């Protein structure tokens, strides 16, 4: 019953990391919309 | 050889040898068995090999060899002989050609198609241009 | 006599996460480590292939029963999602108040990157994406009037999904049935015929009689949805049902006294569409479900199970034998009880055919209320079921080839129909190929000839109504017979089954619901094109299944397997020789055939059926009679259909339909990206990957998992997947945008 | 049981099915201008041509581009004659490459030449007869 | 002008020349 | 371009064809 | 007659006669329906045949009832003929089920 | 067509056609001098590339000429 | 008429002969490896070029190379 190892596999870790990245991007886009030319 | 040898009980099929086999090469396979086994013909179908002697005709050497492979694998039959018949009628012994399986090393066989060293030593195509020589030729 | 008993193994498989951390554990080769990037693809390619994992039929049967439960749970979750979306983010009540004016919508897009524009002004207060799934019409037909019922249904669906999750885990780790179970085809058929379908239709008929009928009757009588009594009130207070249907005054006594004719208020056979909503009369639908339930229940007592009475499928199969078929259907029973691939092939072909039939019957005889008036929903549903049916048919062929390559046995298939067919497979495929050539010439050549004539100004020499005419006399005759059936062959039927055959037109909300679909020369040519494409795709699939084991080119294709790249550059070339490749080609042909079929339905419906009706009966279609003279030429199919109707999907930018336009472009990209994988080989990509790997090596950043190119078979699969995805998405966006912008 | 190998010898690429081989089928396939015993190549060609041109004229006269004009029959006859000439050309080419010098038995250059001449003459005559029937 | 030259050449180069060339070419390749 | 001029051009074209047939047969 | 190769095939004209008589008698049962006009499909079909024979050059068009009678009569007659030959050869002649 | 389907499906198809031609009466007399065979692997790539190239060029030629003509004529 | 050539790096594993479907290869005595056997191609007239032997060769670089040359009836695998 090694759930940590499974959660550490490539698909799970990749989906979690990309989900966090997309969430950060979206959150930044609603708090700071239509960002251009810094 | 032994053209009167009994044939497996097959019901025809439309995948057998065509007219081309009549005017050209036609392979034959003759094997002996002790049980009336059911085997898949290489032409598509199912046949029952007569207990005793079985002889059938095919239009390709690969078909006969494939049938022999399944007779040797699906069943423990190793006494399969593949001959070739020409339109003239002269038979030719093709498989095994020596009574021993090809993958079983046997004395009396002369090496054919041997190249010294590895392929990395092959000459460039530019060095054998305009000549009847190949890269693999030393 | 065999006892139809249940035997199971307890705690057969332990429940633990130990195997979750070892990808590829199900395969001996995949459990040794990747060593290359091809292992990642092989892990998913052979994940659901339970027959390759183990050689035991019991284990495969258990792995199927479970995972069937998982898919059932997935379907229940999806259904719960649809119901919850309807209850929380949809204008269902507003739509009920004004079904013709309010556009169905159950999706609300978040305002983040300007995507808030997708929230179309569908009406009813809320603004969102218009749904063309027919969820609103289905819910109305089911008697739903308030969103509380939708919420309860969503919760029930979630609970059912949880149950289907527990059942799937329990039937694999707590109680796994043995192979004797799953081989009781007589019992499984009896139960599915009398319990899954018979009792299911019976229960649905009861619900319609007690919920759908009264609620819909009140809705069609001008009563507000909030003022209609609750469904339980119609059951508790019989006075209400009696008032709405006097037949209920007699109660169930007439049923038990065989005085079924007293149920003429609830069990009618009117035959036509309701003039108020445009759909089938709910009474005829309830009576239909009752009859189908009784018929299925009677059919469910045919096979023999644990009792002397019944029938044996094996005995019936072996009994059918004739002079032209030596052993008839002998050995087929053992084939369908020892190989899941054969059963899957038959079931997939039938399920796909059933889906296609469903599409035709649903558009011709709109079953749900206000379904015909909602052209977007009609187009989407016909096209959707048509596509799912075609995909299931191609899958049926693929699984037939799989069974032929792996589960076939010469002893079982001896002198039977299957063996006798494999014997003359050359006659079958050459004659079928000849039929395909004849059909293509006499179908596409007619179109090409018309193009050549119109371009030369020789319109008098065309295959049209004005010029040489090719009238579907047989189909037109069947239509006339259907038109006259309600009085000479259907004595108790009060109207034709479908108004598409004839009779009169039906208009609901100043919109045409269903009018006679007259067939002409254009329909003759298009129908022949459909037959031609169906023949070529079935030829490809049949060829792949018949030669799956061997052929005159490769005498031992079976030993090579069902899914192998090729035998090499020998014998002139043996590329795409395996049956899997035949399925790969059949996918493109099925896509072509289905695309042409949906194109014909869309254009014909928009030019001769769908449209508006002005006061006094004047009819004006979306594309006034242009299909009669424009569908007879390829130029017309490109100008009046692909170019004229695409203006809605290309000009959708700046509005709520912009998304569709975007998807219209994206799909194209995908369809064009597939070409990359279809016109190329892995040798070149492997060399390019070698150079890229050298670049990585120069920086000490090379990966341990040796990068490799996609396999030949994997490359073909990726190419076909992208091709189908892009094409279907392009036609999906085009159809949806065109039908939503206008009509 | 009706389906058997063509020559009762299995392993052949053919089957003796009902319409493939039968009393009626064997009688019909036989006696035709081709395959009939005691018929010279020229006679076979003449019969085949007179039977081919007759039905070949029909399509051109009925659906030809000039099917509505007063010379529909003449135009169709000319088109059929041209098609017959092209077919005869094909026949002669086939005989020129496929067959060699040997006895005239329909499988030689002279035999196929006689067959082609007969086919051309018969086809032209049949087309003319059909045209005459249509005009009358 | 020679308005008859095109009417005599187009059919010759479109029907006579192709058939004759194909026949000679077929004889050459086969023999 | 008179008819005679067209005929002269055709004759020259025939000569060119003959030369191009000889050149090809020689090759 | 030989159906295939040297294997004989039993042909009995009585099969055709019995199939024709049986189907005509079955279809001769009257039915008070507008298409049949209160008579069996056999009588209606024969009546339509006579009507269309009067006008020998002009054939029946798409709206003529003759086509419905023709299809149903041929469907049933062909079914009796096919099933009849199956029963005669399979059971009477010993060809087996 | 040639850019997607590769040799092997066509080889078997041609074998089936060969069987049909040499097993049909009144047409057995006509015998192919050269044994029918499917287009080679490389031959298929060249034929498909030629078809694709001819279509690309002809399609854009017709489009450009017709558009520039109708627009300004 | 494909040319099958065996090189000196052959280890005499016989996998090429076992995987050949046309009996084109065989094993002959040799002294270049402990196996004492080497692959030979004395029936190259029956070769079709399927390259099953090339795929079945374990050496780093294939010790058996099949070159597609003259095409005949046997090499085209024509049963008609
Ligand atoms: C699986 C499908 C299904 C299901 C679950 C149900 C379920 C139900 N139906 Mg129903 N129904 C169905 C299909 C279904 N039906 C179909 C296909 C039909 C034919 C179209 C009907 C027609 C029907 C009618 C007409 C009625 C129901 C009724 C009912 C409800 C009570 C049944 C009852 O026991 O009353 C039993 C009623 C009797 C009359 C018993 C018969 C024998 C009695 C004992 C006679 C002896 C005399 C005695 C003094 C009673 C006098 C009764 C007289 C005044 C009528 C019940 C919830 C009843 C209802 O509750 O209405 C809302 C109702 O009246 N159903
Ligand atoms: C269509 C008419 C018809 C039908 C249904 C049958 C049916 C039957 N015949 Mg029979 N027969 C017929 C005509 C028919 N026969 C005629 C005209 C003759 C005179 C030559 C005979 C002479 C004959 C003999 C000598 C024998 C039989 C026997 C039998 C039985 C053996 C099994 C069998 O034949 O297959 C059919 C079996 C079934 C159970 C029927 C299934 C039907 C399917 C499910 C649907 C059919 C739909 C059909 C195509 C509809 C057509 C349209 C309609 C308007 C007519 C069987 C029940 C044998 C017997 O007596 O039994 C031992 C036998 O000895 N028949
Ligand atoms: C994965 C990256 C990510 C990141 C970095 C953030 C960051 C942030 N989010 Mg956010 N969020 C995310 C994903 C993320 N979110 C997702 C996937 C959803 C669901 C679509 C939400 C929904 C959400 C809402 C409704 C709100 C925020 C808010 C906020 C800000 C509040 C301050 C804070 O520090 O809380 C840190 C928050 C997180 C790190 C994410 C936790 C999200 C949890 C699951 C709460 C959402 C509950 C949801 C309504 C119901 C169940 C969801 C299910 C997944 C369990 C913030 C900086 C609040 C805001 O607007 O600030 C004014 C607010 O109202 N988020
Ligand atoms: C009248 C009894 C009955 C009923 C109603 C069903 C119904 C069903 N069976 Mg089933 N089956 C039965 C008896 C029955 N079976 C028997 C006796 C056998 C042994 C001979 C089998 C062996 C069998 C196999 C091997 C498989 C099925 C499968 C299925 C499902 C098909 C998928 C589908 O169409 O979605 C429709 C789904 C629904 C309409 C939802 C309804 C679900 C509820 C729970 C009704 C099912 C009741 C269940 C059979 C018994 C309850 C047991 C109890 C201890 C809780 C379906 C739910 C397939 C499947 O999907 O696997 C899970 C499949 O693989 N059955
Ligand atoms: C009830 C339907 C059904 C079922 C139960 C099965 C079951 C099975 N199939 Mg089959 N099949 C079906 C329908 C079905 N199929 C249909 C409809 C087709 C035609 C498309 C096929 C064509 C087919 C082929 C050609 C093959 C199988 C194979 C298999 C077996 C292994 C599957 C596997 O492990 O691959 C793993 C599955 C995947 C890696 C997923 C692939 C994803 C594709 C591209 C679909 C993407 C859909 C999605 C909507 C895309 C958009 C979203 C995107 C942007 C992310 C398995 C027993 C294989 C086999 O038998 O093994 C030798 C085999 O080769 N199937
Ligand atoms: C739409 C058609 C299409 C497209 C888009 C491409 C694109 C590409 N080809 Mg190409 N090709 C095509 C058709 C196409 N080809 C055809 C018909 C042929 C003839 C067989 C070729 C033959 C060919 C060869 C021989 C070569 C290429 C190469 C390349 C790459 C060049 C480098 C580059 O620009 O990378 C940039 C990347 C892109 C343009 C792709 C866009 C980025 C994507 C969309 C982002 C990732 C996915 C995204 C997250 C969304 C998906 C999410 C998921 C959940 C579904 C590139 C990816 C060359 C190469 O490999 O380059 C090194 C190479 O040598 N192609
Ligand atoms: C494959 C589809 C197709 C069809 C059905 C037609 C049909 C027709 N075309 Mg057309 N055409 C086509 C494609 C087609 N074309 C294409 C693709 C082009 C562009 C290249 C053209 C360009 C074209 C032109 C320029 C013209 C036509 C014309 C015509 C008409 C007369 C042609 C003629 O005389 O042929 C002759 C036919 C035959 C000699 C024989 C036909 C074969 C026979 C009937 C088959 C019998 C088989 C038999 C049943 C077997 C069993 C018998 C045995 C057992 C005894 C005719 C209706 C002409 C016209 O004016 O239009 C009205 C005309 O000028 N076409
Ligand atoms: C490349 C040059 C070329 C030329 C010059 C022609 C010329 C002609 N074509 Mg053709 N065509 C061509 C290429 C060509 N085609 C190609 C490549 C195709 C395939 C795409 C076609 C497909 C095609 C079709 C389908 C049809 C034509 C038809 C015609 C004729 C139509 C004229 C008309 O409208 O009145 C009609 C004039 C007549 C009916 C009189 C018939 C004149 C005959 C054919 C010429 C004399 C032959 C002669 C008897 C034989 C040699 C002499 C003999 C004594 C030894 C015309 C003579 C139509 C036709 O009428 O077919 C016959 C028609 O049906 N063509
Ligand atoms: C001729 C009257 C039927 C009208 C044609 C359409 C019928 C639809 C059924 C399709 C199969 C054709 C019927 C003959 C077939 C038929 O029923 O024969 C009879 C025979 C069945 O009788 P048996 O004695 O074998 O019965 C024992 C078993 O059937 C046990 O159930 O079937 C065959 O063995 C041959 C199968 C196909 C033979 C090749 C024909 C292929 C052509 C396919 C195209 C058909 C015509 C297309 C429409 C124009
Ligand atoms: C598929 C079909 C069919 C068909 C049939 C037929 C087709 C028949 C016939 C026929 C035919 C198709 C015929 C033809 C003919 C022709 C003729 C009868 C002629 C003649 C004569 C003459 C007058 C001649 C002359 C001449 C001259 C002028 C000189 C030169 C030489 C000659 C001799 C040529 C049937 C019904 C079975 C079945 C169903 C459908
Ligand atoms: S490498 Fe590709 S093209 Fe070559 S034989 Fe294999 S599958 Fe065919
Ligand atoms: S290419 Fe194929 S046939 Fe030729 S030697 Fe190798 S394995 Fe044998
Ligand atoms: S050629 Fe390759 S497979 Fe054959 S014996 Fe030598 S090393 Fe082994």
């Amino acid at each position: 019953m090694n759930l940590k190892k499974y959660l550490s596999t490539a698909p799970v870790v990749a989906t979690l990391w990309l989900f966090l990245t997309a969430g950060i991007l979206i959150e930044l886009n609603r708090f700071f919309p239509d960002s251009l030319f810094y | 050889l032994n053209l009167k040898m009994p044939s497996p009980s097959f019901l025809g099929s439309t995948g057998g040898w065509l007219r081309c086999a009549e005017t050209e090469e036609k392979y034959a396979m003759t094997w002996s068995s002790d049980q009336q086994h059911i085997f898949e013909m290489p032409t598509g179908g199912a046949a029952v090999m007569n207990s005793g002697d079985n002889l059938l005709y095919l239009a390709r050497k690969e078909q006969a060899l494939a049938l022999a492979t399944q007779l040797r694998t699906q069943f423990k039959i190793q006494d399969y002989k593949i001959y070739r018949i020409f339109p003239s009628g002269e038979v030719q012994y093709l498989h095994p050609k020596d009574g021993v399986l090809p993958y079983q090393v046997n004395k009396g066989r002369e090496q054919v198609g041997r190249v010294k060293s590895t392929i990395g030593k092959n000459v460039n195509p530019a060095q054998v241009k305009f000549t009847s020589k190949a890269t693999y030729d030393r | 006599e065999k006892q139809v008993k249940v035997v199971v193994d307890r705690d057969v498989v332990p429940t633990s996460f130990e195997k979750w951390a070892k990808p590829g554990h199900f395969s001996r080769s995949l459990a040794k480590g990747p060593k290359t990037t091809t292992w990642i693809w092989n892990l998913h390619a052979d994940a659901h292939d339970f027959d390759s994992h183990t050689s035991s039929l019991e284990e495969v049967s258990r792995k199927i029963f479970s995972a069937h439960f998982g898919q059932l749970a997935i379907i229940f979750i999806w259904l719960s999602g649809m119901y919850f979306h309807g209850a929380r983010f949809s204008n269902y009540v507003a739509w009920l108040s004004n079904p013709t004016g309010i556009k169905p919508s159950a999706q609300v897009v978040w305002p983040i990157v300007g995507q808030q524009i997708l929230n179309a002004d569908v009406g009813g207060g809320m603004q969102g994406i218009q749904i063309t799934s027919g969820l609103f019409q289905l819910w109305r037909a089911s008697g739903i009037v308030n969103e509380l019922q939708l919420y309860v249904t969503a919760l029930g669906g979630l609970g059912m999904a949880g149950l289907m999750i527990f059942a799937g885990w329990f039937h694999y780790h707590k109680a796994a049935p043995k192979l004797e179970w799953f081989q009781n085809v007589e019992s499984m058929l009896n139960h599915h015929l009398a319990g899954l379908l018979g009792l299911g239709s019976l229960s649905w008929a009861g619900h319609q009689i007690h919920v759908s009928l009264p609620i819909n009757k009140l809705l069609d009588a001008g009563v507000a949805p909030s003022s209609i009594p609750l469904p339980h009130e119609f059951i508790l207070n019989r006075n209400l049902m009696a008032e709405l249907y006097p037949s209920f005054q007699q109660g169930l006594v007439p049923f038990f006294t065989l005085n079924w004719k007293q149920y003429s208020d609830i069990l009618t056979f009117k035959g036509g569409l309701s003039p108020v909503t445009g759909g089938l009369w709910l009474t005829d639908v309830a009576h239909h479900h009752l009859a189908i339930a009784v018929l299925f229940l009677v059919a469910g007592h045919m096979y023999r199970t644990n009792w002397g009475i019944g029938h044996s499928i094996k005995q019936i199969l072996e009994a059918h034998k004739g002079p032209l078929t030596g052993e008839g259907h002998k050995g087929l029973y053992e084939i369908l009880t020892t190989s899941w691939h054969a059963n899957l092939a038959i079931n997939l072909a039938m399920l796909g055919s059933l889906s296609i039939i469903v599409a035709h019957h649903m558009y011709a005889m709109p079953p749900y209320p206000y379904l015909a008036t909602d052209y977007p929903t009609q187009l989407s549903l016909f096209t959707h079921h048509m596509w799912i049916g075609g995909f299931c048919i191609v899958g049926a062929g693929a699984h037939a080839a799989i069974y032929m390559v792996r589960d076939y046995s010469p002893t079982v298939n001896f002198n039977n129909v299957l063996d006798r067919m494999i014997r003359h497979r050359d006659a079958i495929i050459s004659h079928l190929n000849w039929v395909c050539i004849f059909l293509g010439m006499h179908s596409f050549g007619l179109y090409i000839h018309n193009d050549t004539m119109r371009a030369l100004g020789r319109a008098q020499d065309m295959f049209s109504d004005t010029a040489i005419q090719l009238q579907p006399v047989f189909a037109q005759w069947i239509q006339q017979i259907h038109t006259l059936a309600p009085g000479n062959t259907a004595v108790n039927a009060l109207a034709t089954a479908s108004y598409a055959f004839g009779a009169d037109t039906v208009t609901v909300g100043s919109k045409i619901a269903m009018m006679p679909i007259k067939l002409g020369t254009a329909d003759f040519m298009v129908h022949h094109i459909h037959a031609f494409t169906i023949h070529v795709t079935t030829l490809i699939l049949l060829k792949g299944v018949l030669y799956a084991r061997n052929s005159r080119l490769i005498p031992d294709k079976a030993n090579l397997g069902f899914r192998f790249p090729c035998d090499g550059p020998g014998r002139g070339g043996t590329c795409q020789v395996s049956a899997w490749d035949h399925v790969f080609l059949g996918l493109f042909w099925m896509y072509n055939a289905l695309s042409i079929v949906i194109f014909h339905f869309s254009w014909k419906m928009q030019s001769d059926v769908w449209g508006t009706v002005t006061s006094n009966g004047a009819i004006s279609h979306i594309t006034g009679g242009n299909f009669a003279q424009s569908a007879i030429t390829i130029n017309g199919w490109l100008r009046d259909f692909l170019w004229a109707q695409a203006s809605q999907v290309i000009q959708s930018y700046g509005s709520s339909l912009s998304a569709y336009g975007l998807m219209f472009l994206g799909a194209h990209f995908v369809w064009a990206f597939s070409l990359m994988f279809l016109f190329s080989g892995r040798g070149y990509w492997q060399e390019l990957i070698e150079s890229i790997v050298w670049a990585h090596n120069k920086l000490k950043v090379a990966p341990a998992i040796a990068p490799r190119a996609l396999s030949i078979t994997q490359g073909r699969a990726v190419g076909v997947a992208h091709y189908l995805l892009g094409g279907i998405a392009t036609t999906w966006a085009f159809f949806l945008a065109r039908i939503i912008a206008v009509g | 049981d009706y389906i058997k190998p063509y020559n009762n010898d299995p392993f052949v690429g053919h089957l003796a099915t009902p319409i493939n081989s039968s009393s009626l089928t064997r009688a019909y396939l036989s006696q035709l201008p081709i395959y009939r015993r005691g018929v010279s190549p020229f006679l076979r060609g003449l019969e085949i041509g007179m039977a081919h041109g007759y039905f070949l004229i029909g399509p051109f006269v009925q659906l030809g581009p000039l099917r509505n004009t007063d010379i529909k029959y003449l135009a169709g006859l000319l088109s059929a004659i041209g098609l017959i000439v092209i077919l005869t050309l094909g026949m002669l080419l086939y005989g020129a490459v496929s067959f060699t010098n040997d006895s005239q038995d329909l499988e030689s250059v002279d035999g196929w030449r006689q067959l082609a001449s007969g086919f051309l003459l018969g086809a032209v005559g049949g087309a003319g007869f059909a045209y005459l029937l249509l005009t009358l | 002008s020679a308005s008859y030259l095109p009417s005599i050449l187009v059919p010759t180069v479109g029907l006579i020349l192709p058939f004759a060339s194909m026949a000679i070419l077929f004889i050459a390749i086969e023999k | 371009i008179t008819d005679n001029q067209v005929f002269v051009a055709l004759i020259m074209a025939l000569v060119c064809g003959y030369l191009a047939v000889k050149l090809a047969k020689q090759l | 007659f030989e159906v295939s190769d040297g294997e004989p095939y039993p042909l009995n004209p009585a099969v055709i006669f019995i199939a024709l008589i049986g189907w005509s008698a079955v279809a001769a049962i009257p039915s008070n329906i507008p298409v049949l006009g209160g008579t069996g499909l056999t009588q209606a079909f024969l009546a339509s045949i006579q009507r269309l024979l009067a006008q020998y050059p002009t054939g029946p068009k798409l709206d003529d009832p003759f086509w419905f009678y023709l299809i149903v009569y041929h469907v049933g007659l062909f079914a009796l003929l096919i099933f009849g030959q199956i029963g005669y050869a399979g059971y009477a002649k010993g060809t087996y089920n | 067509m040639f850019l997607i389907s590769w040799r092997g499906y066509w080889q078997e198809l041609i074998e089936t056609l060969a069987w049909a031609h040499e097993r049909t009466p009144l047409a057995n007399l006509i015998r192919w001098k050269d044994k029918p065979v499917a287009l080679s692997i490389v031959q298929a790539r060249l034929v498909g590339l030629v078809h694709f190239t001819v279509g690309y060029i002809l399609t854009y030629a017709a489009f450009v000429i017709a558009s520039t003509a109708g627009k300004f004529s | 008429a494909h040319t099958v050539k065996i090189y000196d790096n052959c280890i005499g594993c016989t996998q090429c002969v076992r995987a050949c479907p046309l009996d084109v290869l065989e094993m002959v005595p040799w002294d270049g490896c402990k196996a004492g056997q080497m692959a030979s191609a004395p029936r190259t007239e029956d070769c079709v070029g399927c390259k099953r032997c090339e795929t079945a060769c374990p050496t780093d670089f294939l010790s058996i190379r099949v070159y597609l040359g003259g095409e005949t009836t046997r090499s085209m695998g024509l049963a008609y």
